[PDB]
This record gives structure tokens, sequence and C-alpha cells, in this order.
RNA sequence: GCACCUCGAUGUCGGCUCGUCGCAUCCUGGGGCUGUAGUCGGUCCCAAGGGUUGGGCUGUUCGCCCAUUAAAGCGGCACGC
RNA sequence: GAUAAACGCUGAAAGCAUCUAAGUGUGAAGCCCACCUCAAGAUGAGAUUUCCCAUUUCUUUAAGAAAGUAAGACCCCUGAG
């Protein structure tokens, strides 16, 4: 699931750890399984979480 | 360049014109049909297919006849090539007579050796015997297989396997006669080949 | 046993990519190229199935060798016969067989399974600047890597 | 870079063409072209030439001196031309001319003939003295070196080809 | 030549010359002073 | 030197057959210096491509000796087998 | 053809000197060619020349099964280069 999060996160211009740090600054607690299969299937949901993680560490 | 195939007949002696005995092989030929011309645009070569004998027409196939039919001849046994010749001078269906080696006299001769079956490890490689007396038991054997430490056998420790049957050139021989009416080249020396076998005869390389 | 995707053999479409090599060193070209062929940069892994892509290489070559190593990285081949080490190449392979550079320094980068063979035959390395493969409509990558 | 701060004055009849790396010097004899590095700013201003450059590199100062000396090679070679002169001691050594070949009989059992490229002449007044003229320094030096290498001198009697002024220091040999 | 691991100027007119990763000492005075770390 | 290793058994030296590897090189090859006139030489740098003998004396290694040759190398491989 | 030791040409950093950093050569029985042989099971399985042209049932047309054939090959027999 880390490797799949790697590829799908790198698709949206985020390296594979700044998601982790941003989503914990956005205080979000998704398991790595759930981000893996949402990253495969729901492009809209994964880009929504990607934009809130862009917004989180933007401070 | 100058290339002619042919048979192999035997061994004779010929006095030269100062009265000297010389051993001489007897090599035939016939008229000699060029079958194809291979160029760079088609094969990336420059080469010429040649062929020497007359089969009966029972003893061939339709594709052999489809090769032969562009030169209007009989279907033949042996078919070889020749590389590195400045072409011109060659059409599909010419004949290369025996006349090309008048006194060229610097010629490589190739054949195939005889065949001698399974033989011992002496008669190939010239490895010597062991002592035939003083109580030993080691008359005609191929040695020791190597050291101990590598736990294997290194490659090329040569042993008993069939003698002869591969093709061998001999470089820089002379030519004595050319008998145009009988299609015979006479050569000093010795040629690897059993009787009736093929021989290729070319102009030599090393000038 | 529950729900994660295990992709099949004929589910993932493949693509065709074109990569230049004008004055980039060997290691980083080979690294990006070898990470392409396993199926990374695609969120649909298996460790079973060739989810990778096809990679064409132009201008083999004009690859750098940084600092020295023009005359120094000696390759070695041994021929399973006694004394048969042949160190015949050097950085000479830039001049002749510049196919043979990248086909070694990428084959090292891959696993040595059977997938490290089916994922190797998708390379095509050309020292010149021509596609014979224009029938398949390949795209272009940009390396800032 | 005291050598990299020359006063260079172009001689009468010499222009400049600047196209990237090439700088051409054309005049009464030659039309030589070389190439020069891109840490170099060329200049303006008929006949006085200087070379101010984007300086403070690491080794700071090699490019000024070598360039550059090379521009003075260009100027003196195109305008004037060069010479290197040789000799022949070691009694019985000859130098004879048939155009662009030099028959040297240096005491072997065979003569030696040296050829020439385009922009190199030869002048042989006597049976001893060969004077090589030309346009470059490199080419003149290489041809003179090739001529000396047939027989460089020896420290007993001083045979072989020399300069005009070598210090061939001399040992002693006993008579036995 | 003299090939010695330590290299010293023998005479007055010696000069210390680097030509590779390599240390040379060359006189025009005597030919006996061509030295090299080696 | 020590005693880890092999006591329900791990057989020594030389010679014969067969080799292979290293170079701190015996000859042949390229060089620098000389207290190198010449032919000879001394020392040092590069270089492993090939070659490196038959006999007398004890079981010999080792060695002494005769007659040759461009030379009659030193070592590892269970002091190779 | 590119090198090893060795020798240069030009030239500065260092108004000189200097084979080197830029540039540019000579240079060995050694390296890669040149000579002889094996070689597409080189699963990256290469290239050229010449020869050969169609029944049935449906499993439904899928690279289906089954049977007669072509070009050609094999079995069996007399043998040796
Ligand atoms: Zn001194």
């Amino acid at each position: 699931w880390i490797a799949r999060i790697n590829a799908a996160a790198r698709m949206n211009g985020l390296s594979y750890s700044k998601l982790m740090h941003g989503l914990k600054l956005a205080e979000i607690d998704i398991n790595r399984k759930m981000l893996a299969d949402l990253a495969v299937n729901d492009a809209a949901a994964f880009t929504a979480l990607a934009e809130q993680a862009k917004d989180a560490l933007s401070k | 360049t100058k290339g002619i195939l042919g048979k192999k007949v035997g061994m004779t002696q010929i006095f030269t014109e100062s009265g000297e005995l010389i051993p001489v092989t007897v090599v035939e030929a016939t008229p000699n049909v060029v079958l194809q011309v291979k160029t760079v645009e088609t094969d990336g070569y420059e080469a010429i297919q040649v062929g020497y004998q007359d089969k009966r027409e029972v003893l061939s196939n339709k594709p052999a006849k489809g090769h032969v039919a562009k030169a209007n001849t009989a279907p033949k046994r042996f078919i070889k090539e020749f590389k590195n010749v400045e072409l011109g001078e060659y059409e599909v269906g010419k004949e290369i007579k025996v006349d090309v080696f008048q006194a060229g006299d610097v010629v490589d001769v190739t054949g195939t050796t005889k065949g001698k079956g399974f033989q011992g490890a002496i008669k190939r490689h010239g490895q010597s015997r062991g002592p035939m007396s003083h109580g030993s038991r080691y008359h005609r054997r191929p040695g020791s297989m190597g050291p101990v430490a590598p736990n294997r056998v290194f490659k090329n420790k040569r042993l008993a396997g069939r003698m002869g049957g591969d093709r061998v050139t001999i470089q820089n021989l002379e030519v004595v006669k050319v008998d145009v009416e009988r299609n015979v080249i006479l050569i000093k020396g010795n040629i690897p080949g059993a009787k009736k076998s093929l021989i290729t005869i070319k102009s030599a390389v090393k000038a | 046993m529950r729900t994660t995707y295990m992709a099949k053999a004929g589910e993932v479409e493949r693509k065709w990519y074109v990569v230049d090599a004008t004055d980039v060193p060997l290691g980083r070209l080979s690294a990006v190229v070898a990470s392409v062929l396993r199926g990374k940069n695609k969120p649909t892994f298996t460790p079973h199935v060739d989810t990778g892509d096809f990679v064409i290489v132009i201008n083999a070559d004009k690859v750098k060798l940084t600092g020295k190593k023009a005359t120094d990285k000696i390759y070695y081949r041994h021929s399973m016969y006694p004394g048969g080490l042949k160190s015949v190449t050097a950085g000479e392979l830039r001049d002749k067989n510049s196919r043979r550079l990248i086909e070694t320094s990428v084959k090292g980068m891959l696993p040595k399974n059977t997938l490290g063979r089916k994922q190797f035959t998708k390379l095509n390395v050309y020292g010149g600047a021509e596609h014979p493969h224009a029938a398949q409509q390949p795209e272009v990558l940009d390396i800032t890597n | 870079s005291r050598i990299g701060n020359k006063v260079v004055v172009l001689p009468a009849g010499v222009e400049i063409k600047q196209d990237g790396n090439n700088i051409t010097v054309k005049g009464p004899k030659g039309e030589l072209t070389r190439e020069f590095s891109s840490d170099i700013k060329m200049n303006i201003e008929g006949n006085e030439v200087t070379f101010t450059r984007p300086n403070d590199s690491k080794e700071m100062k090699t490019i000024h001196g070598t360039t550059r000396a090379n521009f003075n090679n260009m100027v003196v070679g195109v305008s004037e031309g060069f010479q290197k002169a040789l000799e022949l001691i070691g009694v019985g050594y000859r130098a004879q001319v048939q155009g662009n070949k030099l028959t040297l009989n240096v005491g072997y059992s065979h003569p030696v003939e040296m050829t020439a490229p385009e922009g190199v002449t030869f002048e042989v007044p006597a049976n001893t003295q060969v004077i090589v003229k030309g346009i470059n320094k490199e080419v003149v030096g290489e041809l003179a070196a090739n001529i000396r290498g047939v027989r460089p001198p020896e420290p007993y009697k001083g045979k072989g080809i020399r300069y005009v002024g070598e210090f061939v220091r001399r040992k002693e040999g006993k008579t036995g | 030549m003299k090939v010695r691991p330590s290299v010293k100027p023998m005479c007055e007119h010696c000069k210390v010359i680097r030509r590779k990763g390599r240390v040379m000492v060359i006189c025009p005075a005597n030919p006996k002073h061509k030295q090299r770390q080696g």
C-alpha cells in the first residue's frame, strides 16, 4: 500500500511522505489500506485529500 | 578472386625442365556455372555461387531445378561461394574454366580430412606413453585430470573423441601444369582429402 | 482474505515513451528507465504482472561519464575457459556498440527473476536519432531527475 | 597574468573575424584559425589589442597567459613567419633537395627522406645546414624534432644534427 | 633516472616538477639528477 | 608458536603422465644512467607473448661433475596429481 | 589502430623557466585487428534464392476438431570415401 500511495501521490505533484506529514497536520487518520484503494479507484477523492494536504502544510 | 573447385584423383611424379623429381597431386574440374550474384543491396555481400558436377535428373528436387533454371544447365551436386572478388565480369550463367591458374603459383588448398573413428588419446594429441615395463600398469592412458583444489575439471583436458572430418587449408603451394583439354591442375605437395572429395582452390592471401 | 486489487494480465494498458540521452550520466538515466519498466509511476502494482511500459532510447553516443571513467571503468567477461578473462572494453563502448552500454547498466538495475527478463525485452536502444517504431505512436518524457 | 596583460598592436594588413570560438588572423602570408574558451571577452579598437575577461576563476590565470601567447603566435606567424636552423657535423653527412623531399645521408647504410605538409618550406644552402621556415611554431618545431631524431648528438665527438647552439657537453674516451 | 620513494634536490639548479600524480626533479646541469617518486 | 579442524580409520618423499596460475624476470622485445671510445658490460624502469637440454654419482631431495645452448628462472595449486 | 616505460613541440599559472592544466605527436615479442577453425538453442532463436495452393460435421466459427492429399521426407534393401 505504501508503493501504491507512492505512485498515486507522485501523480499529483506530492512526494510520498509530505502526504503523511500534511495529512497529520490536517489531522486525518486514514489507514494505508484505505488510501491505497481510494488512490487506485477514486481519483476525485484522492485529489481532494491531496489538495487539503497541499493546503495543510502551506502555512 | 581466382577460385575453382573440383575433384581429387591421386599422386604422381613429374620431372621439371631441369630434371628434378617432384610429387604432384592431380585435381580435376569441368566447366563451372555461376548460379547467383549477391550484392550489398540484397544481401550485404559481394559473392558468387558456383557449382561442380552433373547429377542425373532423378536425383534432385523441384527447388534445385528452380535454382538451376536461371542458368539453363543441369542440376548439380556441390554449391559454394566466393567472397572478396571485384565482380564486374560475371553474369548468371557464365563458365569459369581451368585457365585461371596459368602460373599464379601461390594458392591455398582446402579440403576435408579423412575419418578414423574413435581412437585413443595418443593418436590425436601426441601425448606420450607411460613405461611399458618395470612393473607398471600405465601403458596407454590419458594422464591426470588436474589439480585437487578447484573441485572440478577445467575445460580442455582433451580426451578420446573421433579423429578427422573437419576442413583444413594449406597455404602457399605452387602450380605446375594446366591441361586445358583435360581440365587438370597439377600442384606440388599434399592436400587434405580422401579420393573423390571436394577441394576448393583459391588465390592466396598472404602475398 | 479481503479487498485489495490484484491486477490480471490483460487489464493494464501499456504505453510507449521516448527518452533522449544528450549529456546526462549513465546512473540516472538507467535509474529512471529501470523504475519505469516494473510498473512504478502507476498506482496499479502487482509484483506478478508486467504493468510496466515500453522505453525507446535516442542518442546513446552523447551520454556523459563524469570526471574520468572515460578510460577507467573496465568491464570484464570470463569465458569459462582457463585464463579467459577478456577486459576488452573500457569507455570505448561509447564509440562502438553504444547499445551495449545501456543494455548492461540497465540489466544490472533489474531483478533477476523471470520478470527480470520479460521486463528487459521492452527496451530499445538506438545510438542514432531515428525511430523504426513510428507505427506505435510514442510519447516524450521530461527528465528533471 | 602579467603575460595576460600584453600590449598587442596589430601589424599592417591584419583583420579579425569573430564567429563563436574561431578567431581568424589574415594578412600578408597566412590565414590561421584556432579556437578559444568562452571565459574570454574579445575587444574592439584598431591597431591596439587587449583581452579583458570575466576573471576570478579557480586557478584564475592560466587562460590569459596561454591565449595571449597564442595570439602573439598568430600575429608573428601571419605577418612575419618563423625559422629553425640545424647543422650536420660528423664528416660525410649530406643534405640534398629535390623539391619537397630531403635526402639525408646521416651515416647509416641507407638515406632518409622526410616529406612536408603544405605550409612548410625548406632551404639547404650547403652540405651541412638545413633551415626550416614556416608559419606556425608547433609545426616548425615538430618537423625540426623529427629531423633531429634521426641522429641526435653524442658526448664524445659531437656528431649528429644540432641546433645552432646546443651545449653538447663532452666526456673523454680512453684509447683502449 | 633514479626511482626513489623520497626525492631531494641534489644540486643548486634542481627544480621540482609535477607532471601527473607524480613528482619529478630535473637538472640541466647534470643528467645524474633526474629523480622521481616511484 | 597455539591446539580450532579430521581417531565408527582425511596414506609420506622423489620419479612418470598431464598441466595451469602469479611476477619480486633466465632468454628474446622497448627504454633512462654510467667511472658507456668499439665489441663487451654494471644498475634501474616497462613487459607474462612464447620458450627454458640431455647424461654420470645415492632412494634422494639438496648438491657436485661432463657436454651443449638465446636461456638452462623463482614460486602457488592437500610441499598439484 | 589505441597504449606502457622514455622522448618531445607549443604554452602559461610564476614578465623567466617548464612535455600539461588547455592543445598537439613519436613510442614495444605486450592490447584490439590482420592468419586458421567452431559458430542463430545469438528463446534478441538472423538474411537471401527456389518450390507448394483447400473435404465434413458442427463444439458455432474459436488461432474448433477429424480425415484424405500436394511440395517433400521416412520406413525397408545393396553398400563405403
Ligand atoms: Zn643537480
